[PDB]
RNA sequence: UGUUGGAGAGUUUGAUCCUGGCUCAGGGUGAACGCUGGCGGCGUGCCUAAGACAUGCAAGUCGUGCGGGCCGCGGGGUUUUACUCCGUGGUCAGCGGCGGACGGGUGAGUAACGCGUGGGUGACCUACCCGGAAGAGGGGGACAACCCGGGGAAACUCGGGCUAAUCCCCCAUGUGGACCCGCCCCUUGGGGUGUGUCCAAAGGGCUUUGCCCGCUUCCGGAUGGGCCCGCGUCCCAUCAGCUAGUUGGUGGGGUAAUGGCCCACCAAGGCGACGACGGGUAGCCGGUCUGAGAGGAUGGCCGGCCACAGGGGCACUGAGACACGGGCCCCACUCCUACGGGAGGCAGCAGUUAGGAAUCUUCCGCAAUGGGCGCAAGCCUGACGGAGCGACGCCGCUUGGAGGAAGAAGCCCUUCGGGGUGUAAACUCCUGAACCCGGGACGAAACCCCCGACGAGGGGACUGACGGUACCGGGGUAAUAGCGCCGGCCAACUCCGUGCCAGCAGCCGCGGUAAUACGGAGGGCGCGAGCGUUACCCGGAUUCACUGGGCGUAAAGGGCGUGUAGGCGGCCUGGGGCGUCCCAUGUGA
């Protein structure tokens, strides 16, 4: 049970806009709209020049809270990375962005990640045919990520794809709104991702 | 109790006295076969050798000595004698002594 | 293959027996400096041919007692008290360390 | 007796054996002599038996006695079909 | 044993710098304690009393080796009688073959060729299995069972008599082999050869002129193992000298084989500062943890090796034992005892009790993999395959998802306008773990039987513990959260209480009436079925420094010299080529 509870206070703590709700966090109400100061009884007071540790920290809780993963699943992937050939940095993201519960977000099947986490749980998604209710499942290059046949008829899902009619997809994905299907072309490269992050810092945090 | 594995310790004994006796014999026949040669009685010591010698390979046939326990005995005795018969003897029967 | 070692006799006191000194040489497990250590092996002289300070070679063989498991192949220089004198001179020292108390 | 038997390596409910050659004496899970292949009873991956006819035969000619089970498997490979024709 | 690798801070001062110890942040744990605790997968779970253990179970198997006792069904011979012959099912024990030397436990002991690594055996053994040669002739005997009697409180023991076989023994036979001795080729007991001597054996079973099983000797393969050697293996020199079978030698004993392994005699040596001897500690390794690496720490699970099975000694039988569930004696211990004498050993699975901060079910299965015995059917097998208990660890899973006001209530703060918890809840809609229905398997194919030739191959049939479990299909409800911290290192701040008190504390310290450092509240950071704590290992610690430190005054130059072992060594050429470097290869499971 990772977090689950108030979100926008997270958005307000990192000081940057986080899309942890899909809709709304777009219309005048993600709080960061006329109230970008942190939560608590001192969110409005003045902030003191952060410690090298504070920055590295804040920057992590960001990268992570965007995907809503336990610091646990978070870490272990970091390691996976560290070990793989390539720039620790992006290699990290690549994987992070390879999570089914996530891919289901990018492909649009759901308004945002958390919801996608769920859809995966309740078995409304499929990979190569055999459904998968596992959020942390790593999508490999060449795997169709379709909607559960018995789910293609749910209002919520139809609603989602209905509005995708037009929304382009990451050049590392592609979908077939008709057959409500969509492939994972290839691991998205750091550029391809527009994250308000500085993974050169997350990295630095786990170097302590 | 009563694992009926005491049968093994029941056979053994029957085999203890079994072995014990053939060997003991071999020994006796061996030594006795010596004494003679030592003294000089030509034949009488070879004649006994054969028997002695035999007993060996006989106790050896089974599992009293087996292996090369039937190779020291033999060779060893076939020396003490021959050699103890190095006080002017001339193996007349030269039985167990390829001369 | 049976190992051959080359050393220097150092005692012919026993019968059909010779005490040979094998100096070996190796770098440190943790300091790489080169180093010398030595071992006394007890080999057999069935001919009493090898005498004090002769530099011999040695081979593994049928144990022939507690400690002796080597032999004396053949010579390598029939004379060198130069080194025997070292060993003999090392011992001579012990004879004088601790106890005796030259102070009493 | 050097015998060709199976050895357990997989984990709990996913057993994976080995056509090892050994002493009935050791435990069919300890040191061995060589490996003649494997077999996964479960039958998931297209590759099951992997018995190396070659070596198999050789241990057999030496006296390695295969279990009833070790046999069935070597028989599926061909550790037993000695070339014939013109007549069958 | 991998190839992207290395963050520091606090603290001795009025202030500074250096030194230098203490301290923290990290990671790991067969863990324990606290608070809390929803599911699953795999893993793992006495680390202390190698203390003591009740009961059950952990090695047996073969009637195609053999003969009987017993309960039973059936068939003969003496026309009805006692008697007796045959077949046969079950059964019990015995004689005998093979297994009990594997598998399973523990780590006490051991600093040792115990282990690791690599070699040696012209110094060796190896049941069963496999290939190849040759053979299986004749004869004789016993001990059990069973029958009689005797001793015993038992445990159990003794004497008396009969009988069988693949049990024992003698003779014959010998492809051969063993030994002595002569010789040859090798070269420490390798191989070949000569006359002499010595040595084999059993039968059982059926579809009976056929074949299955078995048996004897011998050479080879196979595997396993003994022995030996180089090298490598902690701490203390306030342990410095140890040693008499101890060092060697010859003869002999013993063993499968070398050997002081054992004995007799002769010689007197062997080991030691390149640490003998002694004390302490410790099973060793593949590997594990940590670390930038070098290194350090460790060796529980799995695997290989060793050692032990109440303490100690010893041998019998066997290919193998000096034999965990075998045997003999002594010791201690509990137990039966008519006290004369006997009985046991969980460091096997499971449980008990003691100890302890602490460690589980007296389970199910023999379906599978494996081992044992058997022609086979099959028997056995807490080995193993599994299930249970423990958040003990790791990995996945949930407590919901979108929407939802310049913003409820409440609680907090608020030089009192308002800020905060907070879109958090309410409320709406969507999805739907649990739970219910029906379906439910992989792990299982052969051994057997039939055709075939008893091959090859083909045909047939039985076969589950886990399970009615996992998993699939349908219906389906929003349906556990906690815990640590928020002075500095270390991310998180106000108020109220308390007043050097009560109390915090890892270091520095905080509290004596404004405390961001005590306690509660609100809030906040962290992590989440977990979080804190304690203990111990590595890290930080270049704080033992090989990589990587030091000694004028900070800890550190021996008061000086002489000189031993040792370490180190100018210039030129040539041999070796030990070190050193390189290539190949074997080993490095
Ligand atoms: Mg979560
Ligand atoms: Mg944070
Ligand atoms: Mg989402
Ligand atoms: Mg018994
Ligand atoms: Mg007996
Ligand atoms: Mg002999
Ligand atoms: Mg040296
Ligand atoms: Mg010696
Ligand atoms: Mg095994
Ligand atoms: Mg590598
Ligand atoms: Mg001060
Ligand atoms: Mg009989
Ligand atoms: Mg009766
Ligand atoms: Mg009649
Ligand atoms: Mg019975
Ligand atoms: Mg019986
Ligand atoms: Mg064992
Ligand atoms: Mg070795
Ligand atoms: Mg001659
Ligand atoms: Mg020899
Ligand atoms: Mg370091
Ligand atoms: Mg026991
Ligand atoms: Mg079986
Ligand atoms: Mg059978
Ligand atoms: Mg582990
Ligand atoms: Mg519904
Ligand atoms: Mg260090
Ligand atoms: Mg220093
Ligand atoms: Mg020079
Ligand atoms: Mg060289
Ligand atoms: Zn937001």
């Amino acid at each position: 049970g990772r977090y689950i509870g108030p979100v926008c206070r997270l958005c307000r703590r990192e000081g940057v806009k986080l899309y942890l709700k899909g809709e709304r966090c777009y219309s005048p109400k993600c709080a960061m709209e006329r109230r970008p100061y942190p939560p608590g009884q001192h969110g409005q007071k003045r902030a003191r020049r952060p410690s090298d540790y504070a920055v590295r920290l804040r920057e992590k809780q960001k990268l992570r809270r965007i995907y809503g993963i336990s610091e646990r699943q978070f870490r272990n992937l970091f390691e996976e990375a560290s070990k793989k050939k390539g720039v620790t940095g992006s290699v990290f993201l690549g994987l992070l962005e390879s999570r089914l519960d996530n891919v289901v977000y990018r492909l649009g099947f759901a308004v945002s990640r958390r919801q996608a986490r769920q859809l995966v749980r309740h078995g409304h998604i499929t990979v190569n045919g055999r459904r998968v209710d596992l959020p942390s499942y790593r999508v490999r290059p060449g795997d169709e990520i379709a909607v559960a046949e018995k789910s293609r008829n749910l209002e919520l899902i139809r609603q989602n794809l209905e509005a995708m009619k037009g929304r382009k997809v990451g050049p590392w994905l592609s979908l077939d709104v008709e057959g409500m299907k969509g492939k994972f072309l290839r691991l998205p490269d750091r550029e391809d991702l527009a994250l308000p992050v500085n993974e050169q810092l997350v990295i630095e945090f786990y170097s302590r | 109790r009563n694992l009926s594995a005491l049968k093994r310790h029941r056979q053994s004994l029957k085999r203890r006295l079994r072995n014990k006796a053939k060997k003991s014999a071999i020994k006796t026949l061996s030594k006795k076969a010596i004494q003679l040669a030592q003294e000089g009685k030509a034949e009488e010591a070879l004649k006994i050798m054969r028997k002695a010698e035999s007993l060996i390979d006989k106790a050896a046939k089974g599992s009293t000595l087996h292996k090369n326990a039937a190779a020291r005995r033999k060779s060893r005795l076939m020396r003490k004698v021959r050699q103890l018969l190095e006080a002017a003897g001339a193996p007349l029967i030269g039985g167990g002594l390829s001369a | 293959p049976k190992k051959v070692l080359t050393g220097v006799v150092v005692s012919d006191k026993m019968q059909k027996t010779v005490t040979v000194l094998v100096e070996r040489q190796f770098p440190h497990p943790l300091y790489g400096k080169v180093i010398k250590r030595s071992k006394k092996y007890l080999a057999h002289d069935p001919e009493e041919r090898y005498k004090v300070g002769d530099v011999v070679e040695i081979i593994e063989a049928r144990p022939i007692s507690k400690r002796k498991r080597f032999r004396v192949l053949r010579l390598v220089e029939e004379g060198r008290l130069d080194l025997v004198e070292k060993y003999l001179v090392r011992r001579q020292n012990y004879a004088s360390l601790s106890k005796r108390g030259g102070k009493a | 007796m050097v015998k060709i038997r199976l050895a357990r390596f997989g984990s709990k409910h996913n057993p994976h054996y080995r056509i090892v050659v050994t002493d009935a004496r050791r435990k069919r899970d300890g040191k061995y002599i060589e490996k003649i292949g494997y077999y996964d009873p479960r039958k998931t991956t297209p590759d099951w038996l992997k018995v190396d006819v070659e070596r198999a035969r050789y241990w057999l000619s030496v006296g390695a006695q295969p279990t009833d089970t070790a046999r069935r498997l070597l028989r599926q490979a061909g550790v037993f079909r000695q070339e014939a024709r013109e007549g069958a």
